[PDB]
């Protein structure tokens, strides 16, 4: 799968030996989207709070000059907005979209007095807030939580599957594959143990050590580009500036 | 002969899950013995978690039994 995001922030991980935890429910399990490839029904769904939304609904719309929608969106949502738990835009990421899109600094304002620093917009508030289908909305806030796979997703909690014929098979696998010398061998003990514990305590021993020999081109060459990206743009944005007061010329003339 | 009806139910209910451990065990270990392939295998690893769900059984069968034997009002 690509790599989304819009970061040059080279960034890798160490990790614990301990795993993560998450609040217990009893029908919702949390997974990595990635590795899951979840549906919109495999989501799981839970009510959001409406009026803080609505309120902000009712002014874009009373300014836009379409009310209908507002009224429908309301009947729908009166008693809390059931919507996907995981599919939703951050306000950071909103604002960033609408600066580079075009919207004015007094609506960039609005959003941002009207909305806390947390708050998390979902795919049909998108939807009616924008004029937009709710699966387009659907496929971007996918898509913008795919750029962050770090955070795990809330899927409905499903019992396990194949349980009896995978234990027939795991027999199978013991009955076949232990029924051996293999791990009472000469080879074993003088070249399996030996060359694996070597290489295990090598890598323990100089786990970081390795890496970060590994990791030193890459850097210096993303540094080099993020530079070089730098350098050009700057003196493309000046010369430019340099050359515009060039039009003038002709309502001068 | 009260004494001895009682004491021949309670040993046998003290002994069935020992047979249930021991005796079918022993069966198990002769196919277990005998066979060689695989599908037989495959096939037989369900009768050995019968056994053990069997076995529980019967150990639930002896708790309640010796619990009513061995329950007295003073
Ligand atoms: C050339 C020489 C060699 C030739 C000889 C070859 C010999 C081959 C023998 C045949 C066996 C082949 C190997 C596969 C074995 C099955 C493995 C399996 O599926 O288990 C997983 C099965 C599925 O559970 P899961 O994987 O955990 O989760 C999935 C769900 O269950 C969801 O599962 P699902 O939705 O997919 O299906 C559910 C199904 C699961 O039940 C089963 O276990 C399936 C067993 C079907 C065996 C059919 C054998 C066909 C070949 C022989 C022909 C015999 C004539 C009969 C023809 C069929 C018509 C009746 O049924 C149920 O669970 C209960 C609902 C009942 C619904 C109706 C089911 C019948 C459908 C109609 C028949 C379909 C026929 C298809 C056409 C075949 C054409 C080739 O669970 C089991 O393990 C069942 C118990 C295991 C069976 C053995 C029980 C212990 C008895 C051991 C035998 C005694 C020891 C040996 C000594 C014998 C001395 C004589
Ligand atoms: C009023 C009083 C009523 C009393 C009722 C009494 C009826 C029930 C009596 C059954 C007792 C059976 C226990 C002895 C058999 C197990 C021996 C053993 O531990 O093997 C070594 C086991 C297995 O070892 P192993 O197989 O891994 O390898 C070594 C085995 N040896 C040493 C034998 C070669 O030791 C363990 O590590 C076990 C740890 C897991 C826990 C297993 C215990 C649960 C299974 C038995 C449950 C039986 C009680 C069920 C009661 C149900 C009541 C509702």
């Amino acid at each position: 799968y690509a790599t989304l995001g819009s970061g040059w922030s080279f960034s890798k991980v160490q990790y614990t030996k301990y795993r993560i935890t998450k609040p217990w429910t009893t029908d919702t399990t949390f997974d990595d989207i990635i590795l899951s490839q979840p549906s919109k029904e495999d989501f799981a769904k839970f009510t959001k709070e409406a009026p803080l939304f609505l309120r902000f609904l009712k002014l874009v719309t009373d300014v836009e000059g379409r009310q209908e929608a507002f009224i429908q969106f309301a009947k729908r949502c009166e008693n809390g907005l059931t919507v996907e738990k995981d599919v939703y835009v951050t306000k950071k990421e909103l604002v960033d979209c609408l600066w580079k899109n075009g919207y004015t600094d007094t609506e960039i304002n609005a959003f941002e007095i009207a909305f806390p620093a947390d708050y998390k917009f979902h795919y049909p508030e998108l939807a009616v807030l924008f004029d937009l289908t709710e699966e387009d909305c659907y496929k971007y806030c996918i898509r913008q939580r795919a750029a962050t796979p770090e955070e795990l997703v809330e899927l409905k909690y499903t019992k396990p599957k194949n349980l009896v014929s995978s234990y027939g098979l795991c027999f199978l696998g013991v009955w076949f594959g232990l029924s051996n010398t293999v791990l009472s061998n000469a080879w074993f003990y003088s070249k399996t143990f030996p060359f694996g514990a070597v290489f295990y305590m090598l890598g323990s021993y100089f786990y970081r050590d390795i890496r970060e020999k590994l990791w030193k081109e890459e850097k210096s060459l993303i540094h080099t580009a993020q530079e070089n990206k730098n350098m050009g743009e700057e003196s493309v944005y000046k010369q430019m500036k340099k050359y515009a007061t060039d039009t003038k010329c002709l309502d001068y003339l | 002969r009260f004494y001895f009806m009682y004491m021949a139910r309670t040993t046998f209910q003290a002994v069935r899950p020992l047979l249930a451990f021991s005796v079918f065990g022993e069966v198990m270990k002769l196919v277990l013995a005998t066979m060689s392939s695989g599908l037989f295998s495959f096939l037989f690893s369900f009768v050995l978690a019968f056994e053990v769900f069997y076995f529980f059984l019967q150990c639930y069968i002896s708790y309640t039994f010796l619990t009513m034997f061995f329950t007295v009002l003073f």
